DNA sequence: GACAGAT
């Protein structure tokens, strides 16, 4: 008498993990009919009972959401069709990968379900994908039972694993019918927009033919965080200012240049008079010294945020380069899964033993040899979102292993490593005050007293500056020449990659894995250009969308709409708001901002007359 | 025959001509000094006060502002800050006070620091200045030492900004 | 013929 217990992981990598930590190693791994996702099975003990496990792993999303027949149609329907007579149905996601069928015959026989998914939002919905094709496959249960199983982790370790298999839940079906929510709402409302921009903006504009103007709740969002940098750039005046600036000449040798404490005037008489009643002075007195010691602190964990931000800025790679590159490093086993929301370490991960694999390499060699032998120090606290570890190295690799470009974003998480569990940076902050007649004045220095990340992330340093000269109050130096400074002020730059993604995360548009795709879709759509410096540089395309949009509507480009839908939404998940009554209320919400945007589209029609 | 409104006014500041005090006076029946201050408070000073400051003041060829005289707030502007940013942080708060009395107009620059006078401070707010204030290049070079913010209330264009 | 977002 035995029974068999089905587990399902997202992904072949995890699935391997958790087989490998919960059966102390007795598995047996075959593929099935899928030539992607493995079974894994073994022998254990399950509610008291002897059972024999499988573990299997979906990758990704198993089905996504279109439409029926005819509504997929471009010509066959008006898009304002698309938002309650038209039928939507769950349809394969990879088709390629039966999914479906696959799951459904490795759960006949079945008498439990373990699901080992992700646990964020997006992972109950897969959850409930998994359970309505393999359900109905298993036997029948008998008197009651808790055949379905859902076990909570966050690290791969041997007792995080152990402990979410002691302790196991039940899925969760309002996360579940959130996300359905926001798949229909999106998929609706993405496709009648699009349809109608590409049908109208299409059969009238000669350049536009055989080019596709998309609307999302997400693409026009990003778009217009750009168009309001252009807006920015374009309705500036430089404003002429004045900074009075004074150099010191003690022993003989040295110059130091006084900053001076009102940092600028705007007032040529004013700077006048103020110059005035200091050029004629040659002893210059100090008032004050200071001697105030200072830590640079040390990086969190990093998050793919973070690794995108860097790439961007440092490295040089598109965010969808970069999640590329770390992708394939990941599959290739050397680092972490790549898309994480997480700043902190779980308690069990071991960060020495990781440490030590790198202790070989020629650049850090010495660093982590003196950070083993002289004790390390514990990681920062930061967010502990429950979805995956963050982005740490797992295999030593060098730059022959490796190629030319997975090495420099493989160098740079490593690096980021040994940072996080590396000692913070110390430096003094000298200041000395001068008086120069009626006038104070400013001079402050920065030496390092011991590095500590910086050693690792030399980028990330203390630049060198000469010590100033020791003195006290009272001390008189002579005063070489004070000269007056006319500068203006500087218009700001287009937005950078790494900026838009603090803004995009900021106001929860895009998640960790599609922030990369939502950059990459506005620059295949032509609209932004990508420049020197990684600079998003919007198109005339561009500009005439955000623009026409705030004159018909705004409510479809402030990065407020998405956080306030999801805000909606949440309450599905918390039970408070019915699944069909949020549904039905947004999108009819949405529906008579179509209408307005369709009978008030000539505000976009008089900014395209003059471009194409 | 006793204007002894004239008298105190010749002590205490307030420089207002005859035709400004018999229009501050809300009674004919004897000499009321606060309520006339109180008044002239509520009152525009450039219809009512007299001239005191001495002409070609916003010039050189002028060290010093002796006594003590009260003059409106007709402009304020944070000379370190720009004309888009007016609140920044990245520099300390400098204001050039335009002032006047009734005739003359003068301007002064925020010294050292006052923490009275405001960006938001109304027109017509009326300061006065006490003792020997230091003219530098045609700007009087105004401290909290030699401020005295006497607070007013006339019409608000700044309102509508 | 195409679409949305997200994994
Ligand atoms: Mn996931
Ligand atoms: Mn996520």
């Amino acid at each position: 008498v035995m029974k068999t217990v089905l587990m399902v992981a997202e992904m072949p990598s995890l699935a391997q993990s958790i087989a490998k930590i919960l059966s102390r190693g007795s598995l047996s791994s075959h593929k099935g009919l899928n030539g992607a996702c493995s079974v894994h099975e073994y022998t254990g003990t399950f509610a008291g009972q002897p059972v024999r496990f499988k573990m299997t792993s979906v990758c990704g999303h198993v089905m996504t959401l279109d439409f029926l027949g005819k509504y997929n149609k471009w010509d066959k329907v008006d898009p304002a069709e698309l938002f309650s007579q038209a039928p939507t149905e769950k349809k394969e996601a990879n088709p390629k990968l039966n999914m479906v069928k696959f799951l459904q015959v490795e759960g006949r026989g079945c008498d439990y379900i373990v699901l080992w998914l992700d646990c964020d939002k997006e992972g109950e919905n897969i959850c409930f994908e998994v359970l309505d094709a393999v359900l109905p496959v298993m036997n029948k249960a008998h008197g009651g039972e808790k055949t379905v199983f859902r076990a909570r982790f966050s690290s791969i370790t041997d007792t995080d694993i152990c402990n979410a298999m002691a302790c196991l839940g039940e899925p969760d079906h309002n996360e579940a019918l959130s996300v359905d929510a926001r798949q229909e709402l999106d998929l609706r409302i993405g496709c009648a927009f699009t349809r109608f921009q590409t049908k109208y903006f299409q059969g009238k504009y000669g350049d536009l033919d055989s080019s596709l103007i998309s609307f999302g709740p997400c693409q026009t969002p990003t778009l217009g965080f750009c168009v309001e940098r252009h807006d920015k750039i374009q309705s500036f005046k430089p404003e002429t200012y004045w900074v009075l600036q004074a150099k010191v000449n003690t022993d003989k040798d040295r110059s130091l240049l006084l900053d001076w404490d009102r940092v600028r005037v705007f007032d040529r008489e004013i700077a006048q008079m103020f110059l005035n009643m200091t050029k004629l002075e040659k002893e210059a007195q100090v008032e004050a010294t200071s001697r105030k010691e200072k830590a640079k602190q040390r990086p969190l964990a990093l998050n793919t945020v973070e690794m995108l931000r860097v790439a961007s800025s440092s490295l040089g790679m598109g965010p969808q380069h970069a999640m590329q590159t770390a992708e394939r490093l990941y599959t290739q086993g050397y680092i972490s899964y790549p898309r994480t929301e997480t700043t902190h370490y779980p308690e069990n991960f071991d960060l020495k033993g990781s440490l030590r694999q790198q202790a070989n390499h020629p650049y850090w060699a010495d660093t982590v040899k003196r950070l083993l032998a002289e004790g390390i120090n514990r990681p920062r606290k930061g967010h502990d979102a429950g979805d995956h570890p963050p982005i740490t190295p797992m295999k030593s690799a060098t730059e022959a292993e490796l190629g030319g470009d997975a090495w420099r974003l493989y160098e740079y998480i490593t690096r980021h490593f040994i940072a996080t569990v590396s000692h913070d940076c110390k430096y003094l902050q000298s200041t000395i005050s001068f008086r120069i007649g009626p006038e104070l004045f400013t001079c402050s220095g920065k030496t390092v007293l011991s590095p500590g990340f910086t050693e690792v992330m030399p980028w990330q340093s203390v630049p060198l500056e000469e010590s100033l000269p020791t003195c006290q109050r009272g001390d008189a130096f002579p005063v070489g020449e004070v000269k007056m400074l006319e500068k203006q002020t500087n218009p700001p730059d287009y937005l950078t990659e790494a900026e838009l993604i603090t803004l995009m995360e900021k106001h929860g548009i895009g998640t960790d894995a599609s922030i990369p795709v939502h950059i990459n879709n506005i620059c295949q759509r032509n609209y932004v250009t990508v420049e020197s410096g990684r600079r998003l540089k919007p198109t005339n395309l561009g500009i005439v969308l955000v623009h026409g949009y705030y004159k018909i509507d705004a409510e479809l480009v402030l990065p407020t709409i998405r956080s306030a839908v999801e805000k909606q939404l949440n309450l599905i998940a918390q039970g408070k708001a019915d699944y069909r009554q949020v549904l039905g209320h947004t999108l009819d919400v949405f529906k008579r901002k179509f209408h307005y945007f369709v009978d008030s589209i000539a505000g976009m029609d008089e900014l395209m007359e003059v471009s194409f | 025959m006793a204007q002894v409104a004239g008298a105190a006014l010749s002590q205490a500041g307030w420089y207002l001509s005859d035709e400004g005090i018999e229009a501050c006076t809300s009674s004919p029946d004897k000499v009321n000094v606060n309520d006339i201050i109180l008044i002239a408070l509520n009152t525009d000073l450039r219809t009512i006060g007299k001239k005191f400051l001495p002409s070609d003041i916003n010039s050189g060829k002028v060290e010093k502002l002796e006594g003590p005289c009260v003059l409106q707030i007709q402009k304020i502007r944070n000379v370190a800050a720009p004309k888009d940013n007016e609140e920044s942080q990245a520099a300390p708060r400098m204001l050039r006070l335009q002032m006047t009395d009734g005739h003359i107009s003068c301007t002064a620059v925020e010294f050292s620091y006052m923490s009275k006078i405001s960006l938001n401070t109304p027109p017509g707010t009326k300061v006065k200045l006490s003792g020997i204030v230091d003219i530098k290049n045609g700007f009087l070079l105004l401290n909290d030492s030699n401020t005295t913010v006497l607070g007013g209330e006339v019409e608000h264009l700044i309102e509508k900004w």
